[PDB]
DNA sequence: TTTTTTTTTTTTTTTTTT
């Protein structure tokens, strides 16, 4: 039942060898 | 869909079917749909290892011929998507079809992408419904995607909307390289997940910018004919059902006066010969769009009237009317 | 007479060493899957 | 045709026989037309064999003259397979010829397909109506089979669907080397059964991705010409009927207007030159298409109109007019 | 004077040994 | 000159009967055979073939001759009718016997109109541009419509049943078959009076049969040997001959001088074989456009010529 | 010393009258 975020997470990490964890994703300025 | 691990008979090890995956092949189908010219560039396969593969394939995946009754019945139990609209859904015959790819074209708030949020949800709920059981996959070329609408939806579908979020993979294309890119991949987590659709958009909205003047054009269309190659291949190893949208232009020659149409979609004859079926979207009164079906191998041309409200595309109600 | 399918048979089995009654095509996502 | 076993006189063992077939030879007419070269690849076939091969292949296979009088008493015997439509019957002559290769060639929704679907019903009907008593082989490369329509068209001509759907064999290919492959394996088919068409659609959707660029044109086109050239040899050999589409492409460089049309047909000079006959097909007024022919040698170059119906090609009603 | 038909079929004959009565051109599903 | 006739000073018939087998049909093709060539056939030897090549050079000319004679024997050529004025005029009179003719062009200009027209007009009388002569007919692509001669002999006021019966027609499955069709050619043509050569076409079946770049040596070669035997055949008959050639568009654009992105097919060989080569264009309608490339002596040019039911012919006034 | 081949591919609106 790999939840698709892991899965998501594996594919990354294949595909580009970045930490998902880490580096995430940005819509624009945020207030934190 | 057949794994590609059970290639491994006769001298095939895990070098070999590793060295496979990483050029972009993760089905057996994959192998057996793809040319000698491409294994052999692939480094460390050999012409000796290359045909064994291919016969190794072929005793595995259908290659051969079969009777058009036969295939009548294979056809009758394929699975179709609702569209959320019983009158979308008449004049598509079920509603959109796996395993075919299938394009959407209009001007803007036509509602395009609009459907595109609905059907990310229905290929979630269970068959018995008009649903696919598996995730979908969006693939969106213009930061227009936005998970609101997809839990206004699945609240009027019932699902739960922390799982409705849970099953949609999205990402974002900024070049064409990266658009093609990201196919690859999409196409590993198919053979690791049930996926049950896949969404482009839209597709020429940066191939209109990368590529400029007439002297880039043959270059701009033999690149398009590439990616929409890869998702047809997709279609065929794995059976998910294909949606692109895509944009129009005005026609600003008056030869063409006898269609009634002064716009046309975008992306040459590439882009029309690849799709399964086309639609048409235009802008009814108020809330309610007018689709019509242009092409389509088995469909025929005809239009129905549908409305986009909160909870996803669905029947024009007697109040608009 | 041999009907059409029989043919299908032996021509699939001659060329692909394959058995066409375990082997069929698949067109897209199936009802009965 | 002439049995491939009728060879086995004068030394000619049954392993002979067999090697030949494994190589693609299946009729004394494939053998016969087979160059002495080509005979030279099978292994166990040697120098005094092959020319003994040839000898007795010709001794069953016309290889001679005839007078002009006698084989046009033969074409008058020919089989036209009907269209459905007496307005394009009567363009091509009593409709389309066995024996020859016929290309289709126009936009997209220009009903190429459905010509050749409905083709795939009246290749079965009795010949005194215009069919050939036979059973039809559809290729496919675009995935655009549908054995909805052939229900509905045998249903126009009095043919059982359960029948109709029952003598007709279908195959996809999936790459430029699997469409070729699958040539041999029809070949098998014919000579134990009667056939009266095989439908290539199409031709060069397979070819445009295969092979890209300017550096990979020349293997492209040779390519192409070696499947054609296979085409031929099955029309000679068996006699019926072959029916390839293909897909148009807008031309950009204005440097000539004489051409009112700014589309051309996709396969350069290697597709103009392999087919027999190339009709062209353009949308009229709603259901309403123009077919006009382009290269023949024996018709002149005239334009008819046909309608599509959900019971086939035909000829325009008066409600459309 | 010889007609075309018999010039033909000693032809044939004298360069393949084929019975030109017998074994004639086809170009198609025929009639019969 | 009938090959029997070198039945003198101790050739017997066992030996002119080996020469019949072995492609030699006249007693020009016996004159003009290099004496490789007589060594490679069984049954003769040195002595009896220096006394055949003595015996054939004493009824077949070899020695030299003043222009002025041959010049008077070039004005009795026959040249065969094309149907229409337009090409009879740029051409000198039309097709001229006993030389090769090429045609090359893009689909649909009318090549292989012209070949049928031709195949008509060789049988009508000599006062009317005709040969009297029959026809023979090989065809590579199976394009041969007999429905064409019927309604093109009624306008000349043939028999539409004598100009079916006059015509022979052939096809050819392969290069190596191709090549052989001529050998039986030179038998019937040996027998009866012919008139007219017609390939329709000549590089389809060498551009499938030979692949690869490994393969253009053996393709060139064998091209050369059908071209020496078709020249040998205009030389011992006089009959004219008539071959087609597709073309094929010049990937390269380093050249921009020739409007025509086309060149014919064939190389080097073809171009250098071929004594007249005529390119046709498409035009309006029914009309085309044919350009003398190259010639000996005619000048380049060109004109208008349409091709209508009964055959090709001069534009009317209707395509005007 | 020899001896050429072979096509691709669409874009994209403007602007009141009294
Ligand atoms: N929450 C909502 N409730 C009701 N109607 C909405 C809502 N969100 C959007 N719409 C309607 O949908 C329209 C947008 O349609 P959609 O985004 O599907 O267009 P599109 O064809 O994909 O256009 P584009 O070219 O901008 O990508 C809006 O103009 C509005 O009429
Ligand atoms: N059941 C039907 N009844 C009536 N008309 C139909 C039916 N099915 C299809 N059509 C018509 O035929 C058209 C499809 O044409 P078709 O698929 O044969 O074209 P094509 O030239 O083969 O296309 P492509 O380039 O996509 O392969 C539809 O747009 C519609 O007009
Ligand atoms: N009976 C006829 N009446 C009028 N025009 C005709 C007739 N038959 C053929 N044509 C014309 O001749 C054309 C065919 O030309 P032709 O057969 O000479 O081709 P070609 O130049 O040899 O080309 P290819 O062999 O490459 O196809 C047709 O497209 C048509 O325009
Ligand atoms: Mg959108
Ligand atoms: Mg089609
Ligand atoms: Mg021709």
């Amino acid at each position: 039942k790999k939840s698709l975020k892991d899965l998501i997470y594996e594919t990354n990490k294949t595909f580009y060898q970045v930490d998902s964890n880490k580096v995430k994703y940005k819509v624009g300025l945020s207030k934190k | 869909f057949v794994p590609i691990e059970k290639l491994q008979v006769n001298g095939i090890t895990m070098a070999d079917v590793k060295k496979l995956r990483e050029s972009g092949l993760h089905t057996a189908e994959a192998v057996a749909y793809a040319p000698r010219k491409d294994l052999l560039e692939i480094k460390g396969i050999s012409e000796a290892k290359a045909d064994k593969l291919l016969n190794e394939a072929a005793r595995l995946v259908p290659m051969g011929f079969v009777t058009a009754a036969d295939f009548h019945m294979r056809r009758s139990e394929l699975i179709c998507l609702t569209t959320g609209s019983k009158n979308l859904d008449t004049l598509l015959g079920g509603g959109v079809e796996t395993g075919s790819i299938t394009e959407l074209f209009g001007e803007f708030r036509t509602g395009k992408s609009q459907l595109c949020h609905t059907l990310a949800v229905t290929c979630q709920i269970p068959l018995d419904i008009g649903g696919g059981e598996g995730k979908c996959l969006y693939i969106d070329t213009e930061g227009t995607f936005r998970p609101v609408r997809l839990v206004s939806i699945a609240q009027r579908f019932g699902l739960d909307p922390d799982d409705a979020l849970n099953n949609v993979a999205y990402a974002r294309a900024y070049n064409a390289d990266h658009q093609l890119r990201l196919l690859d991949a999409a196409a590993q987590m198919m053979s690791e997940s049930r996926f049950s659709l896949i969404v482009v958009d839209s597709v020429m909205a940066l191939y209109r910018t990368d590529f400029s003047g007439r002297g880039e054009l043959s270059a701009r269309q033999m690149h398009l004919a590439k990616f929409m190659r890869a998702l047809q291949r997709l279609a065929d190893q794995f059976g998910v059902a294909v949606v692109v949208t895509n944009q129009v232009v005005a026609q600003v020659d008056g030869g063409m006066a006898f269609n009634p149409d002064p716009k046309k979609p975008i992306g040459g004859n590439i882009m029309a010969h690849s799709s399964t079926t086309r639609l048409g979207f235009k802008k009814g009164k108020g809330c309610q769009r007018l689709c019509k079906v242009v092409d389509s191998p088995c469909l025929p041309e005809a239009e129905c009237v549908f409305a986009i409200y909160e909870d996803g595309v669905g029947d024009p109600r007697e109040e608009d009317e």
